[PDB]
């Protein structure tokens, strides 16, 4: 019984500009099995409504979700993405970096 | 370009909180086009791209009785490999299964595939001449017979050489609009200084479909290969993909280094210098 | 289109 | 060696419970409950595969249940029986669909459902000798057994020469007829044949003997008519040769 | 989604039986057959795959056509010990066999040579009835029941006689009215003209 750790992005859809809507889209792949938390972040506190994919696996049988909602950027503001598995002791933190 | 058609199914078990969860999803190419989840309300195939509501209720009926079918079999093997593998029913364990076909440019028939799996790891798969089975166990043998012994394979591959790549065909013809696309990608590179010495050369590609693309890193030429980090292809959201590879650099060599994109929706590939 | 050709283990 | 079913015939009045029991054929994992209704085929009831089940959605819960437990033998328990219920009840095995995938049968559980258990009577046994007038035309002689006036349609006949049962030429009827066909709650009738040459029957110390069986009721129901119970019995019915 | 058999077929000796299976709506890679007695218990017969076509066995003959949706099945030499209701039964994935209901056949015998009579039994000294029996015709006729309330009358039946090849067809009629007779009892029924009545 395998275990594999998962693969988070954390990116906007669009090119980010500053005051102009976009969306913030957390990538969450690689990992196994399916069971999983993600949740989006504004600053610190956690979006509410955060929609995501639907389930379906690579060629390795590794799963992977994408998590995304809509949001403005700001220049005072910092989005991050919220991840736990069963992989994981503590729930892994990425944040989100404009390139990159 | 190529296409394809896949099916993926996956179904979790659920110990004391009742019958195992059942999710299987649809693609065209990498376009998702019809879903099910056993614990969403209409206990019915859904569509996911427009071009799917064009059939009649004969289509979604079918696709329903048929993932029912699959759900009520993965339903039963997660209580059998439980069995095959002498495990308690207090862990939850995972199947997941895979089928589909490909075609030519020409979309005649390529190669199909169907492959099992528990808990991660290979356990059965049909050969890739689609007549016999490879068991990656002790246990999957059992399967293989019992498989071997009503002709599955003489089945699946009917299914896979014929209803699969027709009805791939009809999808194609369906969605011309969108399954047959070519968005190249929107390619520049950025210039990130480290420190006084090194800087990092990131060259993305924004919004293109379909995503089998290839970035690559040339120094004086000849490729470069250390030194260099490359992420995984990833979705935009709105039925496009991003992708990006970077390289680090010693301060004043910048110009040696030559990124190379390469897509079906670029008729030669793309060349970026930094400036 | 999937298969109808679905069997147990 | 056989697929094993029980009991042959159950009598129950409504809203009464029954189990019928059956065990499979050995090393068999798929096991099926199927009801089949007096003419129609067999429906599925439930379909275990080992312990667990495979198919139940047909299974109407308010009333029939059956669960496997060992992955083995399964029992199907009807609380209460409803009278659409009254037919045949049938247990089979099988293995993997496939080259091998044929379905072993049990020889079926007979269910009878009734309003009250006031109607069901035993049978009366009679024997007629062949006819004189026959033996002498043909060169043989046939004898013919009545099973009269017997509630429900619970009878196994049979014909016994000379102590051993026999089988060569005999008929008897494929189904009984009523005695008052409109009536409702009405008692059966049936009928057999003997058929031997001539020179047999007329040689006396031969022995023919009718033998039918009735499937009634158990010990657990209670008979409080005063006019003896009517059990699960055997009504015979005989005749010698005669030179 | 249904499967539809016959209904009620009946032939003579040595013609050979076929009975027709059709589904509609379905898609099965494997038919079976099955033959059940009266007295309960399906038994196997034969069984069919898709990709091939005819299958035999013994004097069965049974064909799979996919395309058609059906399924053909044949008893040659048809034996009077044939006669049963026959099921046919469809495998649909992943194991759900489904049946169809039956087709109900009864191979009437070859009557070799006719002798039709109705017979007077010797009363039994233990019952009230008396009994007549209409016997030796061959399969062409046919018995009614009775138009009287107080009498009944049994439909016609075989006779195995395997020692001496014998077969032979039987009708049993009984009352207790004493204004009741064999010389017309069967005479609701089409009886063969030269049918020997007896004398006391």
């Amino acid at each position: 019984m395998i275990q594999r750790t998962p693969k988070i992005q954390v990116y906007s859809r669009h090119p980010a500009e500053n005051g102009k809507s976009n969306f913030l889209n957390c990538y969450v792949s690689g990992f196994h099995p399916s069971d999983i938390e993600v949740d989006l972040l504004k600053n610190g506190e956690r979006i509410e409504k955060v929609e995501h994919s639907d389930l379906s696996f690579s060629k390795d049988w590794s799963f992977y979700l994408l998590y995304y909602t809509e949001f403005t950027p700001t220049e005072k503001d910092e989005y991050a993405c919220r991840v736990n598995h069963v992989t994981l002791s503590q729930p892994k933190i990425v944040k989100w970096d404009r390139d990159m | 370009g190529s296409h394809s058609m896949r099916y993926f199914f996956t179904s979790v078990s659920r110990p004391g909180r009742g019958e195992p969860r059942f999710i299987a999803v649809g693609y065209v190419d990498d376009t998702q086009f019809v879903r099910f989840d056993s614990d969403a309300a209409s206990q019915r195939m859904e569509p996911r791209a427009p071009w799917i509501e064009q059939e009649g209720p004969e289509y979604w009926d079918g696709e329903t009785r048929k993932v029912k079918a699959h759900s009520q079999t993965h339903r039963v093997d997660l209580g059998t490999l439980r069995g095959y593998y002498n495990q308690s029913e207090a862990g939850s364990h995972t199947v997941q299964r895979m089928y589909g076909c490909d075609v030519g440019s020409d979309w005649r028939f390529l190669r199909g595939y169907h492959q099992y799996a528990y808990d991660g790891k290979d356990y059965i798969a049909l050969k890739e001449d689609l007549r016999s089975w490879t068991a990656a166990d002790m246990a999957a043998q059992t399967t293989k017979h019992k498989w071997e012994a009503a002709h599955v394979a003489e089945q699946l591959r009917a299914y896979l050489e014929g209803t699969c790549v027709e009805w791939l065909r009809r999808y194609l013809e369906n969605g011309k609009e969108t399954l047959q696309r070519t968005d190249a990608p929107k390619t520049h590179m950025t210039h990130h200084a480290v420190s006084d010495h090194e800087a990092t050369l990131r060259c993305w590609a924004l919004s293109f479909y379909p995503a089998e693309i290839t970035l690559t890193w040339q120094r004086d030429g000849e490729d470069q290969t250390q030194d260099t980090e490359l992420v995984e292809t990833r979705p935009a959201g709105d039925g496009t993909f991003q992708k990006w590879a970077a390289v680090v650099v010693p301060s004043g060599q910048e110009q040696r280094y030559t990124c190379h994109v390469q897509h079906e929706g670029l008729p030669k590939p793309l060349t970026l210098r930094w400036e | 289109h999937m298969t109808e050709v679905v069997r147990h283990c | 060696a056989g697929v094993a079913q029980s009991p042959r015939y159950k009598i129950i009045e409504k809203r009464q419970s029954v189990a019928f029991w059956c065990n499979p054929i050995s090393g068999h994992a798929t096991l099926y409950w199927y009801q089949q209704i007096l003419g129609q085929g067999p429906k599925l009831l439930i379909q275990f595969q080992n312990n667990g089940v495979v198919d139940d959605s047909q299974l109407p819960k308010d009333r029939f249940s059956a669960e496997r437990l060992k992955g083995v033998d399964s029992t199907l328990k009807i609380q209460p029986a409803k009278l659409e219920d009254s037919a045949v009840y049938l247990c089979a095995s099988s293995l993997d669909p496939g080259d091998t995938g044929e379905l072993f049968f049990g020889e079926g559980s007979r269910l009878t459902v009734l309003e009250d258990l006031k109607n069901v009577f035993p049978p009366e046994v009679a024997v007629f000798e062949p006819s004189e007038a026959e033996i002498s035309h043909t060169q043989k002689a046939t004898l013919v057994c009545l099973a009269t006036g017997f509630y429900p349609d619970h009878v196994e006949l049979s014909w016994w020469v000379n102590g051993k049962e026999v089988h060569s030429g005999v008929c008897t009827d494929p189904q009984p007829l009523k005695e008052q066909p409109a009536l409702n709650d009405s008692r059966y009738a049936l009928s057999s044949r003997l058929r031997v040459s001539a020179t047999f029957w007329q040689n006396p110390r031969n022995h023919f003997r009718c033998q039918v069986q009735f499937y009634g009721l158990s010990e657990n129901d209670e008979w409080t008519q005063d006019r003896a119970k009517p059990v699960t019995q055997i009504v015979s019915a005989e005749a010698w040769g005669r030179a | 989604k249904i499967e539809q058999n016959s209904e009620a077929l009946n032939i003579q000796e040595g013609k050979t039986a076929t009975l027709t299976c059709n589904y509609t709506n379905y898609s099965p890679a494997y038919l079976q057959w099955y033959r059940q007695d009266p007295g309960r218990g399906p038994v196997f017969l034969l069984l069919i795959r898709e990709n091939e076509k005819e299958k035999r066995k013994e004097r069965l003959k049974v064909t799979f056509d996919t395309t058609l949706k059906q399924s053909l099945f044949h008893i040659t030499a048809s034996q009077p010990a044939d006669s049963a209701t026959y099921l046919c039964a469809l495998d649909i994935y992943p194991h759900d066999m489904r049946f169809g209901a039956g087709t109900r056949l009864t191979v009437k015998p070859n009557i070799q040579n006719p002798d039709p009579a109705v017979y007077q039994l010797r009363d039994s000294k233990s019952s009230d009835k008396s009994v007549c029996l209409f016997t030796d015709f061959d399969s062409q006729t046919n018995v009614s029941q009775s138009k009287d309330s107080d009498v009944y009358i049994t439909d016609k039946c075989v006779l195995d006689m395997r020692s001496m090849d014998f077969k032979s067809n039987s009708a049993v009629a009984w009352s207790n009215k004493s204004d009741f007779a064999c010389a017309n009892a069967f005479n609701n029924s089409i009886i063969p003209e030269d049918t020997f009545f007896p004398s006391p």
